[PDB]
């Protein structure tokens, strides 16, 4: 659909998207950006992620507040309900299938870096987990399992080509940490992974930058903050 | 629980 | 689009929308009802006007973000501002289109009651308004009017028909003074129009209901808040 | 300025 546009003008327009909040117009140019078939910069990978979990996430609490009505519903409201909740879940599920499609062709295959290739990775084990959030069928299982192995994946090169205090590992363990607890009934492996994880990138903020102190110390207050809730 | 931002705030 | 689903359903669905936050699923199931041809009931009416606004209202801040940001620019950034601004401003115009052709295929004709007709008439005074917030061609000033004659009409007819307490008479108040100031460059009229209306209303006050004095001192205090800021 | 909301809110 974005055929026609220059790269530059995609990435220019999905950053003037993210400026006036147009997040559904900045997914189109990111995935017009992508389809380009070049690699994406850190700061290109960072207008995707942005532009596409702000998609994803407006549909999840959208979801969330129909499965709760329909649950409730669980005097007869007819399937008005049901069907538009089921609307709204196949509208997520596509977003999602287009979020993976982009990283299969051919955006992981390229990625040859750790820090490119641990976040698409980080990413494709997200939007498994989000369809896992609303898989109930024959798949479910298969659906959770994949987003253990992009996430599995994503953490054995992690742990072998980054600090301990780097951004995309530490995001990358705080959302396999809620994968374990919300997804796959873990919630100790989740407890764990966040507790190790802190705690090995305190050890290492000695070695930061005051803004990289600022960045890592962020990540580890959303460590803490859900470990808080946990226990 | 919370998952990570797609931006810092 | 929504032509093979019931009335009840699409109204229903609208409010599961709202719930969900969902506007422009709201807005679509609200003219599926509308193009019904049924008369809408009160309730049913601010469906559609919540549904609408809400839509227009983000399109209209995304809008007045670009519109500040290619003001700016005029160091060369290329075509890409203005071209994304053209974009939102088209699709905003397009909406406005829309709710105008609904208003005037047939909602306004059949509206007989002071109370449904007023509303109509405020509403095309307000989406002829938003497309003056963004003209600037020959047509401009036809637009302006076209919002003028419309809000002028609501009016005669609220003075005629409701009380000065009325919350229809009273919203369509502020608005049509919020047109004189913004669009029309008559502050005064404006500052006028407001002071009367709200000068007005409190001197009905004391013929009200608990429930009915909430409502009517809430708009009167949206019409000081923009006189205080107006003088 | 501000013109009606769409709900008391
Ligand atoms: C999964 C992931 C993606 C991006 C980053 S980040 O470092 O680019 N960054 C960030 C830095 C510091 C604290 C939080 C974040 C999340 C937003 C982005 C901009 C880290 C992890
Ligand atoms: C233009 C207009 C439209 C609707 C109303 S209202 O009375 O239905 N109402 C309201 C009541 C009290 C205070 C504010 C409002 C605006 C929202 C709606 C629900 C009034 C004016
Ligand atoms: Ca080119
Ligand atoms: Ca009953
Ligand atoms: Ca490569
Ligand atoms: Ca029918
Ligand atoms: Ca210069
Ligand atoms: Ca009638
Ligand atoms: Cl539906
Ligand atoms: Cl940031
Ligand atoms: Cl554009
Ligand atoms: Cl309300």
């Amino acid at each position: 659909a974005m055929g026609s546009m220059e790269r530059a003008s995609l990435i220019q327009k999905a950053k003037l998207a993210e400026q006036a909040e147009r997040y559904e117009d900045m997914a189109a140019f990111m995935k017009g950006a992508v389809e380009k078939g070049e690699e994406l910069s850190c700061e290109e990978r960072n207008l995707l992620s942005v532009a596409y979990k702000n998609v994803v996430g407006g549909q999840r609490a959208a979801w969330r507040v129909l499965s709760s009505i329909e649950q409730k519903s669980n005097e007869e409201k007819g399937p008005e309900v049901r069907e538009y909740r089921e609307k709204v879940e196949t509208e997520l599920q596509g977003v999602c299938d287009t979020v993976l499609g982009l990283l299969d062709s051919h955006l992981i295959k390229e990625a040859g870096d750790a820090e490119s290739r641990v976040f698409y990775l980080k990413m494709k084990g997200d939007y498994y987990r989000y369809l896992a959030e609303v898989a109930t069928g024959d798949d479910k299982k298969r659906i959770i399992d994949s987003a253990r192995s992009a996430y599995q994946e994503a953490m054995d090169i992690s742990k072998k080509e980054m600090p301990p205090t780097n951004p995309i590992r530490l995001g990358l363990a705080l959302n396999f940490s809620v994968f374990h607890y919300e997804i796959a009934n873990s919630p100790e492996e989740a407890i764990s992974l966040a507790k190790t994880t802190f705690d090995e990138a305190m050890a290492d903020l000695h070695t930061l930058s005051e803004d990289s102190y600022k960045d890592s110390t962020l990540i580890m207050q959303l460590l803490r903050d859900n470990l808080t809730l946990w226990t | 629980a919370g998952s990570i931002p797609g931006r810092r705030s």
